[PDB]
């Protein structure tokens, strides 16, 4: 209806991703190497420091968002239903896991 | 300088492997190489 | 791609014969676990028991010649052995009990398995016994002396079935990581690595000729070379989980136990399936304890003898009408991967 097995999702979020990187390179717009030593088969690959950094603020950022969402869901959650009697916030977790197995 | 090696007897009282002595380890584990592990739901959920 | 397509339209494989159900033996009380068979005369069964006991089944009448009790504990695994009178009873007791055929006493036991071991193999030409089970290590026991000569670490789970090889690789052995090892004892060290099982390995069978093996999973069932260690082939399977059991006849039939009741049977060259059966559950079972536990072929290969879930032995014999008159199975259509 319903579920999606785990590789149609993961090209899903490739494509969300491909979407706000292409975001950032617009608005980047708007606001305007292989060496391998002969000693050792060693690579190096020259790197823009730029993007680099972009990049790991992303990752934090998309972590954050994530947390925080989840976070609300963890407040309403607990928030929203009173009806049985519980003994403590793990039961009525449990309970509303009860409520998603109707 | 070459070598001779020659065992010296033990005394039999004495313990024989005055060394050896129950002890535990932990091995590790020496990771040379990698094996690819090659492999050739939806609404199964609903199911299962 | 296709060029291979086309390579599996020329052969057109290797007609069989079907099979049918010859006999039907009651008499076990527990479950079936494992059965073996005489290595020499073809006069009997052992085969173990959820009961612990071991019944001794002849072969000719299918009357119970004798029983052998002394294990506490059901009995996962049974082998017999050839150039001795022995039989190498194994259990859930984490025990590995010999038996001496003369006078069915038990002789030796063989200690320092952590829990229950669940498959034993004899070495052809060594003296040797592989005893392996949920420890996560198959141990080489010396016959003689009784000491785990060799000790194989290995898989990251329990190991469901071993087998012996006289040359290289001597040890092959399959586990519930879903993968299967080739061993290579003298050194003690994994010889090769065969990983492209999905699921538990939870049966190998040895061809008796052509020097390799039968892994089997829950809806493939593929084969392997051993020595170099290459895939030959795979054989097409829609699910047919779970595969309890493989066993191989010396004319290249390979025998497939399901769990669903279903006996598939296949050339071993081609990869065809060329019948699968259904068997009868029993006259009060359920539906739910028809499938099949174990299953051998005799030194000729012309019966079939599978344990069952139901508690009772079946003797599957092979049909000498068929020919090409109405023989002809599934008819080699295969769909694309």
């Amino acid at each position: 209806r319903g579920g999606i097995s785990y590789d149609q999702l993961a090209k899903l979020s490739y494509e969300k991703t491909l979407r706000n990187l292409a975001t950032q390179t617009q608005n980047s717009s708007k606001q305007d190497k292989v060496q391998k030593d002969t000693k050792t088969g060693k690579i190096t690959i020259a790197d823009d420091d730029k993007l680099v950094n972009k990049l790991a603020v992303s990752l934090q950022s998309e972590s954050k968002k994530r947390y925080e969402a989840r976070k609300r869901q963890m407040q309403n959650a607990k928030t929203l239903y009173g009806v049985e009697s519980f003994i403590n916030d793990k039961n009525k977790q449990f309970n509303e896991k009860l409520s998603r197995e109707s | 300088h070459h070598i001779e090696v020659v065992s010296k007897q033990m005394d039999p009282l004495l313990p024989r492997f005055v060394g050896k002595k129950a002890r535990k380890v932990v091995a590790p584990t020496e990771n040379d190489e990698v094996v690819p592990v090659l492999h050739m739901g939806e609404a199964d959920p609903n199911e299962w | 791609i296709v060029n291979r397509y086309e390579k599996l339209l020329s052969q057109r494989p290797e007609w069989h014969a079907p099979w049918k159900l010859s006999r039907v033996i009651n008499g076990h009380l527990g479950w079936v676990r494992c059965v073996a068979i005489d290595p020499v005369d073809n006069e009997w069964f052992i085969t173990g028991s959820n009961d612990t006991t071991m019944k001794v089944w002849d072969l000719a009448t299918g009357k119970l010649k004798t029983t052998l009790a002394g294990h506490v504990m059901t009995v996962r695994d049974v082998a017999v052995s050839d150039r001795h009178p022995y039989l190498f009873s194994v259990s859930e007791d984490k025990t590995v009990k010999c038996w001496d055929l003369e006078k069915n006493q038990i002789i030796r036991d063989y200690y320092g398995h952590l829990s229950g071991v669940r498959t034993v193999s004899i070495h052809p030409t060594l003296d040797l016994i592989a005893t392996a089970g949920r420890d996560s290590v198959i141990k080489l026991w010396d016959m003689r002396t009784r000491i785990p000569v060799i000790t194989l670490v290995g898989h990251k789970g329990p190991i469901n079935q071993v087998q012996c090889t006289p040359v290289d690789p001597q040890v092959v052995s399959s586990s519930t990581d879903a993968t299967v090892r080739l061993w290579d004892v003298v050194a003690g060290k994994t010889m090769k690595v065969l990983t492209h099982h999905k699921r538990s390995v939870r049966a190998t069978a040895l061809h008796p000729k052509e020097f390799s093996v039968a892994s089997a999973c829950t809806d493939d069932i593929r084969s392997w070379g051993l020595a170099e260690g290459s895939l030959l082939t795979n054989f097409e399977s829609e699910k047919t989980g779970i595969i309890n059991t493989l066993s191989i006849n010396q004319d290249d039939v390979l025998f497939a136990g399901g769990d669903n009741g279903v006996l598939s049977f296949y050339d071993y060259k081609s990869g065809h399936k060329y019948q699968s059966l259904a068997t009868r559950e029993m006259v009060g079972s359920l539906e739910g304890e028809r499938s099949v536990l174990c299953s051998t072929f005799d030194k000729t290969g012309l019966r079939l003898i599978t344990g069952e879930a139901d508690k009772s032995i079946k003797i599957w014999k092979q049909d000498e009408t068929a020919t090409k008159e109405s023989e002809p199975g599934l008819a080699w259509n295969p769909n694309l991967s």
